[PDB]
DNA sequence: CTGGAGACTAGGGAGTAATCCCCTTGGCGGTTAAAACGCGGGGGACAGCGCGTACGTGCGTTTAAGCGGTGCTAGAGCTGTC
């Protein structure tokens, strides 16, 4: 019917591999939000920093600032990675693109 | 106090066995207006750190000079050292050396056969 | 009563929809499966450089808690300056 | 006092002479080209400003009017990576303890 | 013809300033980069790329020169400009 | 012996001398850009910004060294883009992309 | 090659010097007909932990004697204490 | 006895089958006494580990030989027990499942 | 081998530098108390791999004409003086 699936039939024009992405592209560009769960992230920053400082303590602004900086950095990598894929006649970002993006910027080496 | 050696008996560089102008470090800190006060132990720490950086690169340059079979160090030796080691590449990633040249880079398509580097056992 | 657990990799807490959302935020139609690990791997190295800078500020000030000021100082050097939370 | 001398005593802060002495103290019989001398003359000065820039900013952040070995050692760890940081501080604390052990 | 032709340049005014970096010159720099194949359109495009770098560095240099009350641009101004341009240069000003 | 009638010349196939040129150029330590054409270019550009200016005969050399390093490093980054796109040639879209990922193109 | 001149990456590779033929001989001496691939890595890991425990005791013996040189007596004390007594060196 | 790696031939059912040379190797390696693993690479391993444990430390030939000989004997004894763990299942290949069981039974790791 | 500037010393009264007196200043470590974001919950569309398929891209080869580099020949901007 509208979108049956179930046992399965030859589907007509439906939500194609890019269709919901555009909906997610529109949604995440229409508004500003954080796309990373805070509680596991709070564990993540504390876990790695345990070796450098034992019983490390954080602040409410500090964890959010680190998440925002990390989230922006990943997004900044994605915009460069996506353009590299198109440069390689592809619309899917792949690990070959991510290797070049950090190397050319000097972050990888 | 004392009643003898009312002159320059020794320098601040010789205090720690150093050879760099520790007094110049103190004057440069005041000249640059880094702070209203600079305590003792800062220039001697900085001079030792600067001396270590000077010595390590020069030793690598001397070793690179031996590779090129030349007694005096041409600027080319500096470029090889700063890029060979990841330790020095981080500090001088965006740094150019005058007349230093570049390292003999190579890539996959930069070879006779189609994307293959089976050749080895000679410098790479 | 202060129980401690030897460090286990909890960086895998970043889930595929979370990586998908970040990719969709950057205008990505399709994302490779291996990049899901690489994106968390990139998060690890980026975080590690930041905290290594961050803990040095706290160590110099003998202050255990991580200040928003200290985070910005580490980020300002690396170029990842984040406006807000500081003054 | 002058009056016959060119008075061309303009001074640019240079480290080439001290760098040359370090070369002889690590390589007994080795020379340096004047072309490479200009490279390291600006290099050590740039390193000095970069390290002092970290120390000055660190002191300002902590609301302190003084810089000592604590700030520079913080700067050395803060810039120098890996074994370089470990050895640079090792030379750093070696210098201060001998400085305090002199008359 | 092999000589005695009309396409012999013969001028240096209002020309060759932007084309002084000819085809072998860009090839020489590219070969120093290690590359193997050069696109035909890369030569004209590289002219625009070099323009943005030359303009920015000089833009800081002229402002430095005006501040020092001098009519001559020194290597120190270039070095100071290059420090904030992401391409630091060592070997000048000493 | 004669002006015309020589046999087939000993010419290398396309893309051959690049291997020989690669080894020579990485070992060199000199500017590959003629100094005199570069000297005239910088004066013309600076004329718009400042009516009258001079040079120390060392800043001109310094500008060439920085420009060559800026181009060569960009060419090295450009070469990485070409292989990533499965092609030896570096198209004009490679340099534009290469400076886009880096801090350039701004 | 004087001075520090120390290059230390995040990883280590001197463990990998003990390679498959070295592991193969021990497996054959124990009668093992065939050995899986990941055993080579685990055997290197077993060697690392076993050596680390032995050296911990031996280091304490060496410093208690104010010695900067290790000797057969010092390693015997660590081995005898751990139960893996060795006969042939020292006595 | 002909090998002939060339295209001609479909190989042989018995060409030093997996384990037959092992059956030859077990006889050879149980008939003589020797140090099995490499000496110098093991010497660097001992020096590197001790370097982190103690900044300065000298070594002698007798000390390093004792450590290597004990380690080889410890590994050989472990392989005998691990192979006994292998025979528990209907298999002749030593696997990480067996080494975990053998070590846990002993005082190691438990 | 013939000049010149810098790096070493000899001296003289103030500044910054270690030392040490007292009242107010910030993080820690324990308690607290109602809102909040996290665990697993069970299937659905929606999209990564791994075959096509169906084709315009970059490589493989040979002429060509200026195009690189070098000798002269006169000047033209860049070193130093007061």
């Amino acid at each position: 019917k509208s979108a049956p699936a179930t046992g399965g039939v030859k589907k007509p024009h439906r939500y194609r591999p890019g269709t919901v992405a555009l909906r997610e592209i529109r949604r995440y560009q229409k508004s500003t939000e954080l796309l990373i769960r805070k509680l596991p992230f709070q564990r993540l920053v504390r876990e790695i920093a345990q070796d450098f400082k034992t019983d490390l303590r954080f602040q409410s602004s500090a964890v959010m600032a680190l998440q925002e900086a990390s989230e922006a950095y990943l997004v900044a990598l994605f915009e460069d990675t996506n353009l590299c894929a198109i440069h390689a006649k592809r619309v899917t970002i792949m690990p070959k693109d991510i290797q070049l993006a950090r190397r050319i910027r000097g972050e990888r080496a | 106090q004392g009643g003898k050696t009312r002159a320059k008996a020794k320098t601040r560089s010789s205090r720690a066995g150093l050879q760099f102008p520790v007094g110049r470090v103190h004057r440069l800190l005041r000249k640059g207006n880094y702070a209203e006060r600079v305590g003792a132990g800062a220039p001697v720490y900085l001079a030792a750190v600067l001396e270590y950086l000077t010595a390590e690169i020069l030793e690598l340059a001397g070793n690179a000079a031996r590779d090129n079979k030349k007694t005096r160090i041409i600027p080319r030796h500096l470029q090889l050292a700063v890029r060979n080691d990841e330790e020095l590449n981080k500090l001088l990633g965006r740094v150019t050396i005058a007349q230093g040249g570049v390292l003999p880079n190579i890539q996959s398509v930069l070879l006779p056969k189609k994307t293959e580097s089976s050749k080895s056992a000679k410098s790479k | 009563k202060r129980h401690r657990k030897v460090l286990r990799d909890n960086i895998q807490g970043i889930t595929k929809p979370a990586i998908r959302r970040l990719a969709r935020r950057g205008g990505v139609k399709r994302i490779s499966g291996l990049i899901y690990e690489e994106t968390r791997g990139v998060l690890k190295v980026f975080l590690e450089n930041v905290i290594r800078d961050a803990v040095t500020y706290t160590e110099h000030a003998k202050r255990k808690t991580v200040t928003a000021m200290d985070v910005v100082y580490a980020l300002k050097r690396q170029g990842r300056t984040l406006y807000g939370f500081g003054g | 006092k002058k009056d016959g001398k060119k008075r061309r005593k303009s001074r640019k802060e240079s480290y080439a002479i001290y760098v040359y002495k370090v070369l002889k103290q690590v390589h007994p019989d080795t020379g340096i080209s004047s072309k490479a001398m200009s490279i390291m003359n600006s290099f050590v000065n740039d390193v000095f400003e970069r390290i002092a820039g970290e120390a000055s900013r660190l002191a300002h952040y902590n609301k302190r009017s003084t810089i000592t070995s604590r700030e520079i050692q913080t700067a050395v760890r803060l810039l120098l990576p890996g074994e370089l940081a470990k050895h640079a501080v090792s030379e750093g604390t070696k210098a201060v303890t001998k400085y305090t052990s002199a008359k």
